[PDB]
């Protein structure tokens, strides 16, 4: 009685349609300028003047 | 509607207009007279 329990599951099966099929998600988050670098891109430094 | 004297049947489902009108439907939740309550897109509680 008026007691519900939050919990409930995907219907990820390979007949339904692409509106309940499962994805992939990977949600990339990062900061700049606000610390000292650990990551970099595939660069190349050089000499100073 | 809830109350009604004699229901009408399924095929000759009966229809009132409610309108220009307060509704308090938290006394129906709590009412716990009811076999079972479900409401489409909004809580029963938000009604109000």
């Amino acid at each position: 009685f008026n007691c519900y329990f939050p919990l409930q599951s995907y219907g990820f099966q390979p007949t339904n349609g692409v509106g309940y099929q499962p994805y992939r998600v990977v949600v990339l988050s990062f900061e700049l300028l606000h610390a000292p670098a650990t990551v970099c891109g595939p660069k190349k430094s050089t000499n100073l003047v | 509607v809830f109350n009604a004297t004699r229901f009408a049947s399924v095929y000759a489902w009966n229809r009132k207009r409610i309108s220009n009108c307060v509704a308090d439907y938290s006394v129906l939740y709590n009412s716990a007279s009811f076999s079972t309550f479900k409401c489409y897109g909004v809580s029963p509680t938000k009604l109000n």
